């Protein structure tokens, strides 16, 4: 006789996934963020199948489609906000778990960080499409914007444009093919996160000393789980605030509106999780090097790995670092707001600095510092 | 082995057509439907818009300004100046019948719309960001990158303009 | 990436392996071309240039 | 009851790899408007696919624009007629369904884009229908306005004779005989429901050829790979 | 023998047989395509559009 | 140090399942329809996809989107219809599929048969609401005949019923969620396929013969997946012979007619490959009598590792149990040919003696005969 | 011992009714939306119409011909012998009303 736990198949990857993992003892709190985010993809999975049974993707019925989920469906307005809301949580989980990897140096597990990459690019495509489906002045515009970024390619950028487009402008076909890419994608999303997992396994995951935590792993069904439970329904309390008290509270009211390709609103800009990116973009004043600042500001993570030159690999003991890190931070808060901001005097050499900062950082004063760190350590 | 590998190579060449020639079949149908081009061509402008007054259309999907400018108004762009700014372009060659001037209507430069009609420095003023445009499309006010760039057209008359 | 990949048999390797890499990105070239029915390339090719 | 089933007429197009006669097709696109127009719609056929088919560019913008279509709201704030051009729907004849019945003797002519690839049999259901026509067999009273058509489910279609001897006068000039106008007609309803008849066949054509090239090599490929086990010869040899 | 020298020529590199390949679709696509018209344009004479041009 | 293929963590599963994979040395070609059944999937999720590009699920212009694919779209048609005419090739695979696991005793696997049934209730089910999407006549009177089919439930039929079509009719919250649960569907059809073939895995495969074949397994590169390759372009040549020169030679011409709820159709027969169930249906005059022997003719499958009793795996040496499962198959295509056919004299009494035939020969006859040969052969 | 699962038991009961409130939002998300039960939901007619009067009427996608049948016209389809008749339904087992019957505008055979 065997244990059904550890011998029937099903059960066996379960249980080497999350039963009985040898996990450290020290995981701070930093690390929930970890099931958070594949919670909020389930919570993203779930609710927007909900919505994909209200909505009929054409641009005469889009926003009307919209309306009568919000007014005349049984609990409606919840999953249509728990949706919106939702995906802003989960950026926000997202946002933190990167800042995690960093600190901590868990872009040691090459694999994992570059699935991690990876995950990030494909996530964002998504909610850019998700955020395009509603149809709005904010969704048409700014789709608008962002697709005709794409020109600047030399030769073949132009082409991209209107097959991306399907047409010559954002239009009915653009709309169509977005919700069909939106509701493909984020089964992507799980296999590469499920991907993510299987590689993270191999080595376990980094405590926040970072050192090699063999000697002191504890299974993590008794004590994680319950973790983790904690953490989202933590999660969950802010998510239904954000939902059930101000739900619009993250959002532009311009997008409330039906989307005439004949009024630019007013203010125009993306997602408060994109505005740091439009900042970088509208700094470099060529667009050709606005697009490329766009690519390398996410594609930077995949250099970090690399430019690690600290013989710890932890950030706990690191202080000159810490201040470095949080100085980054601070120039991505800094980067949202000013993409916030309309092009103006000073919003426009804030940008320009903070943009030229957040680069120096990241390429050569965290290098340079672990260099003058080591010295200052005898190795 | 040559005679092996030859019917490789053969199997080899039929599948790349193959593959070649359904992935472009996928592509094309990704890309713009016939009905878009359909749309996309030549576009009925009639006399409508009378003299001195800017109106617009979505041809192409992009808001198209026809003005129709006096030939008074043709005279009042023959004073505005050229040299001096970045796209000098005197409204004569833009257009061939500058009593019917056309251009594309995107702002470059993300700018808010800049008010019609006349304008106040010519044809348009562009409140987010110098520029303001003149009554031929040119940067009035400002280095602004360029003008919107004018459509091509092959009008059949006068009052009968189509664009394309 | 570092002096450790540079030294006379890391040299003479490259050298071993140019041919090879070099026509694999030939190879890629020409595919390229093929799959995008690229007409600034194939215009001035013969036969082919007739499906045009 | 019965259902008499249409005759399989030797049509051109029917053969495996045999499209339909484009001259065919433009005769039979002028009785579809000179007569089938009056009542039925098409209106999921536009004057931009005609062109390349049965037309020439110049010839379809001048047929779009014989006929005058509905535009969107004028700078006024109410309808403004205008002439149509390539990208314009074939006029609908009657303004909304109900119109269609109550002008009619209470039916509705359906729309022909798919008349052919609805009907069980397809053309060879609507060229019998439109020459089935006959006095109804003794022992049948039809009610006023009803029309006796074998063909049709019911033998009661509200039809009336659509189709007789010189009807219409063909530009080419071929005679105006009811056989000629029903088959031009079946084979314009057929290439309406299935715009793609042509490039379809020749499509198939190649997957012809070139399969019938790929099956034998992947095959001798498969032989030549696997031969190592068919060419095995076991042996067993204990002690 | 021919197929000897083809083989010790443009067979034995896995990389010239992948030029070979590719090389060879490029004419491969165009004569097949010319011919299958060919062949169809052939069956089918004066019923397409590009036979009866001519007229109008 | 080590060879890719097995030191990758992601690739160690690609080598153990399609590489070096022990496969019987004398499976037959009946086999290779297990990829035949997967590869199609793909194609499914290719080429329903891209009807997902251009496609609004609304009552008012789902049939208008569905032809403007078939006649604006750039090569539209040959999208639709391969994937049409995918579906039903599927479904032929399908079948034969389960005619082959029933033959060579397949069924002894357990947890892979039963997976197996799953997906076969999933993909019937994907494949009803993708016959609901196109909105003609056929489908609107179909998709109203088979919901109405769960109000012979007690108690809770009507209001299952009111639930499932999303209001008081097949309409617009009707279309609107098939569409949705159409898209989600077939993810885990997938899903369940990966769990399908890691069940497979662990117990190799039953080859013709039925007795174990541990002691002749074969490297699967090399072999079978050429032969796969083979038999997936014999795949495509039917699915392209049915394309190309019939498109909708298995499908009601009725269905071109827009939906109108007004007119119900001469008839009103599902799709060729439901119709074997439909029949059943239709031979059971009691409402719920008829539901339970529906769900039981698909059902009747999980008990087949219970019902079997003959000492031999295999049917490859059973000749009158051959007899016996080649008149199974003739009773299917009869049971076929009589759901095509309307309830008259001559057919209700042949489709009642066929569902009897049907469910006695494989409740009664088979194991019965089973013992026979057992006693026959000294054992 | 007591104590901790009292702990864990409150905790599951609230749980117990987050739960059964978050999956009924979602099927009942599923139910009718409100628009389909104002239109297609009961429409109420009228009944000031006068006798042998099919008061045209358009509702759950159908015309409605609800038709003040006249007493003539009650006998008339008493009388009517439901052998001949091709549907097995009798007048009176049709009708709840004999004097008002309702039924909806659209005939069966298109
Ligand atoms: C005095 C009041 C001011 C704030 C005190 C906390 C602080 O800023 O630093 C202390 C400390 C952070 O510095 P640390 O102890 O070196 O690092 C702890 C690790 O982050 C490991 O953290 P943990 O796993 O022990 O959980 C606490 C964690 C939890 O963080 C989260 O849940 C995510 C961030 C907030 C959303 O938050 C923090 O560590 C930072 C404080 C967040 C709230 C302000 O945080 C706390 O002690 C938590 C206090 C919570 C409220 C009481
Ligand atoms: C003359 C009339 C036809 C031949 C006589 C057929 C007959 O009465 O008994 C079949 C007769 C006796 O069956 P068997 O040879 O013991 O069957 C061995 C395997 O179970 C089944 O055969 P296998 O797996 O050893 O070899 C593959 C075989 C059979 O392939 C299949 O049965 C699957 C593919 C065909 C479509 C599936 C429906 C049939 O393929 C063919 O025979 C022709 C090519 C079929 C398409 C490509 C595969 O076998 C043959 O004639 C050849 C195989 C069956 C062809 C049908
Ligand atoms: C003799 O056994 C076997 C074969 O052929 C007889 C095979 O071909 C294969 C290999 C089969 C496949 C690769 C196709 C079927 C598999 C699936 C549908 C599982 C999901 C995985 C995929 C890569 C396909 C779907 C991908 C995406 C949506 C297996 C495992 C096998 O066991
Ligand atoms: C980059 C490699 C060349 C791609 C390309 O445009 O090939 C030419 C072909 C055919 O076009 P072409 O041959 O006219 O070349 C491109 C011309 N412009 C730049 C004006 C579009 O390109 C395509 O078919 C698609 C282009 C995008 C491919 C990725
Ligand atoms: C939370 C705010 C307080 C905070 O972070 O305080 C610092 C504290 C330090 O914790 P510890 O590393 O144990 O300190 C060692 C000291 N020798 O705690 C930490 O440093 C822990 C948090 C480290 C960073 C986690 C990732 C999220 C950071 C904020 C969002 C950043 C988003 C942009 C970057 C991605
Ligand atoms: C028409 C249907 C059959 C097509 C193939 C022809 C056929 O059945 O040939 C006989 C073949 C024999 O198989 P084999 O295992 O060699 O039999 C040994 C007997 N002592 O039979 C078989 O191989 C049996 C295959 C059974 C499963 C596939 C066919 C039924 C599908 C039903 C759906
Ligand atoms: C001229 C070339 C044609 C062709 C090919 C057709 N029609 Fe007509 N039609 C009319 C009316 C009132 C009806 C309704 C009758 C009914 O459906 O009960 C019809 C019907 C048809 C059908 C449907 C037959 C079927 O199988 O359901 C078809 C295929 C059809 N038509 C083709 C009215 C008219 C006219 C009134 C003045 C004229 C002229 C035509 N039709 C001409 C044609
Ligand atoms: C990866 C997780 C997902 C994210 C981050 C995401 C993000 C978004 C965002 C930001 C919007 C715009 C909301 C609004 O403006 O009101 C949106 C809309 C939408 N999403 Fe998603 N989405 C996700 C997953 C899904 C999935 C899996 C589906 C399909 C089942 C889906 C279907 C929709 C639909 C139909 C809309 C339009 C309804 C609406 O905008 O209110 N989403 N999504
Ligand atoms: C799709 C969203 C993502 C999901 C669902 C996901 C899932 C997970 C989970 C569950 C963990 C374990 C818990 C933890 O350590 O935090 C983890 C670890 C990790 N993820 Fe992610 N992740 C996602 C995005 C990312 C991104 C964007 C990156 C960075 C590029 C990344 C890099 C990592 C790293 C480095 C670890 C190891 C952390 C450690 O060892 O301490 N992930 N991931
Ligand atoms: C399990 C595999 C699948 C099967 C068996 C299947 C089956 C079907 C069938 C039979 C139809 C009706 C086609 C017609 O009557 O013309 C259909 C329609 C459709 N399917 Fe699928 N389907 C599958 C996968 C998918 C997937 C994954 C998608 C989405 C990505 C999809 C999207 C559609 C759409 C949009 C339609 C409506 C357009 C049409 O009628 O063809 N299908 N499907
Ligand atoms: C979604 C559709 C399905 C896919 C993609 C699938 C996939 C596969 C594949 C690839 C194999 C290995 C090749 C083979 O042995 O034929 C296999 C084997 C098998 N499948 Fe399936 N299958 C499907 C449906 C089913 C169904 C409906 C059943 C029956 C209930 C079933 C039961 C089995 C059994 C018993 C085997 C073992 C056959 C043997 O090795 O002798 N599967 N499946
Ligand atoms: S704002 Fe319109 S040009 Fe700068």
């Amino acid at each position: 006789m065997t244990n059904i736990r550890k011998s029937h198949p099903l059960m066996k990857i379960i249980n080497n996934a999350f039963i009985d993992l040898p996990a450290p003892s020290n995981i701070s709190s930093w690390w929930n963020f970890g099931s958070l985010l594949g919670i909020c993809l389930i919570l993203q999975i779930l609710t927007g199948l909900f919505l994909a049974m209200h909505y009929t993707s054409d641009t005469t019925t889009a926003f009307s489609s919209v309306t009568h989920i919000c007014r005349d469906v049984n609990y409606g307005w919840v999953i249509r906000y728990l949706h919106a809301n939702g995906a802003s949580m989960f950026f926000i989980c997202l946002f933190i778990h990167v800042g995690r990897g960093l600190y901590y140096g868990s872009y040691m597990f090459l694999e994992t960080w570059n699935i991690g990459v990876v995950l990030l690019f494909t996530v964002m495509a998504t909610a850019f499409m998700g955020y395009v489906l509603p149809w709005g002045q904010m969704s048409f515009w700014g789709a608008t914007v962002i697709t005709n970024l794409l020109s600047a390619i030399p030769y073949i950028g132009t082409d991209l444009v209107e097959w991306i487009w399907g047409g010559f402008s954002v239009d009915k076909a653009t709309l169509t093919r977005f919700f069909a890419f939106h509701f493909i994608l984020p089964f992507i999303i799980t296999a590469l996160a499920a991907v993510h997992l299987l590689f993270l396994h191999e080595t376990g995951s980094n405590n926040p000393t970072g050192i090699s935590s063999d000697m002191d792993k504890i299974p993590f069904h008794p004590y994680y789980t319950i973790k983790d439970i904690l953490g989202a329904l933590f999660m969950m309390l802010i998510l239904l605030i954000l939902v059930l008290f101000s739900p619009d509270l993250l959002g532009d009211p311009d997008n409330y509106t039906p989307a005439n390709p004949l009024n630019t609103p007013p203010h125009i800009k993306p997602e408060w999780y994109f505005l740091f990116a439009y900042a970088i973009l509208r700094s470099i004043p060529n667009k050709l090097g606005g697009v490329l600042a766009l690519v390398a500001s996410i594609l930077i993570l995949i250099l970090m790995p690399m430019l690690h030159t600290s013989k710890q690999r932890s950030m706990m003991f690191r202080p000159l670092s810490q201040c470095l890190f949080w100085m980054l931070v601070a120039d991505l808060i800094t980067l949202t707001w000013i993409g916030g901001q309309p092009v103006e005097h000073p919003f426009i050499i804030i940008g320009q600095l903070a943009s030229i900062l957040y680069f120096l950082i990241i390429l050569v004063l965290m290098p340079i510092t672990s260099i003058i760190e080591n010295n200052l350590l005898k190795w | 082995k040559g005679f092996s590998y030859l019917i490789t190579a053969t199997t080899t060449v039929g599948v790349a057509y193959a593959a070649k020639n359904a992935v472009s079949q996928f592509v094309s149908s990704m890309s713009a439907s016939a009905d878009v081009l359909a749309m996309s061509k030549i576009e009925i402008k009639l006399s409508d818009i009378p003299e001195g007054k800017n109106m617009a259309f979505k041809w192409r999907g992009k808001p198209l300004f026809v003005r129709h400018r006096t030939k008074k108004e043709i005279d009042q762009e023959a004073a505005v100046e050229v040299s001096q700014l970045r796209d000098p372009q005197h409204d004569l060659e833009r257009v061939k019948k500058p009593e019917w001037v056309i251009l594309i209507g995107v702002c470059t430069h993300l700018g808010c719309v800049p008010i019609a009609n006349a304008g106040d420095f010519g044809g348009y003023y562009c409140p987010c960001h110098g520029s303001h445009y003149d009554a031929s499309g040119r940067i009035r006010k400002g280095p602004a990158p360029l003008n919107l760039e004018v459509p091509t057209y092959e009008f059949t008359s006068d009052d009968l303009v189509i664009v394309g | 990436m570092l002096s450790r990949f540079l030294g006379p048999r890391y040299r003479e390797l490259a050298r071993n392996w140019i041919p090879t890499a070099s026509m694999w990105g030939a190879v890629g070239a020409v595919g390229l071309v093929w799959a995008t029915d690229w007409r600034l390339i194939l215009d001035w090719v013969p036969y082919i240039n007739g499906k045009f | 009851d019965l259902e008499l089933h249409a005759p399989s007429y030797p049509w051109s197009h029917r053969g495996l790899l045999s499209s339909l006669d484009h001259t065919s097709i433009r005769r039979g696109f002028q009785v579809y408007k000179q007569v089938c127009s009056s009542c039925h719609s098409m209106d999921y056929v536009a004057y931009r696919h005609l062109v390349g088919v049965c037309y020439t560019e110049e010839e379809a913008k001048a047929l779009a624009e014989e006929v005058e279509v509905q535009d969107g709201p004028n700078e006024d704030g109410e309808m403004f007629m205008r002439p149509g051009k390539l990208s314009d729907y074939f006029p609908k004849p009657y303004p909304n369904p109900e119109a269609a019945r109550a002008a009619n003797n209470g039916a509705l002519p359906p729309d022909l884009s798919y008349i052919v690839r609805a009907r069980h049999g397809g053309e060879d259901y609507v060229f019998s229908l439109l020459t089935g026509y006959c006095e109804p067999p003794t022992g049948v009273s039809l009610r006023e306005g009803l029309y006796f058509n074998p063909y049709f489910p019911g033998q009661a279609i509200a039809m009336a004779p659509p189709i007789y001897n010189e009807v219409l006068e063909f530009d080419d000039g071929t005679p105006a005989t009811m056989s000629q106008v029903a088959k031009d007609v079946c084979t314009f309803l057929r290439w309406a429901s299935e715009p793609e008849h042509d490039h379809r066949k020749r499509m198939g054509l190649k997957m012809l050829m070139m399969m019938g090239l790929l099956l034998p090599l992947v095959y001798a490929m498969k032989r030549h790979k696997w031969s190592v086990l068919k060419s095995r010869k076991l042996a067993y040899r204990p002690p | 023998t021919l197929t000897a020298r083809l083989y010790s020529l443009l067979f034995r590199r896995t990389s010239t047989f992948a030029l070979t390949i590719a090389v060879g679709a490029l004419f491969f696509e165009r004569a097949f395509d010319q011919g299958a018209d060919a062949i169809y344009e052939h069956i089918n004479q004066g019923k397409l559009w590009k036979h009866i041009k001519h007229k109008y």
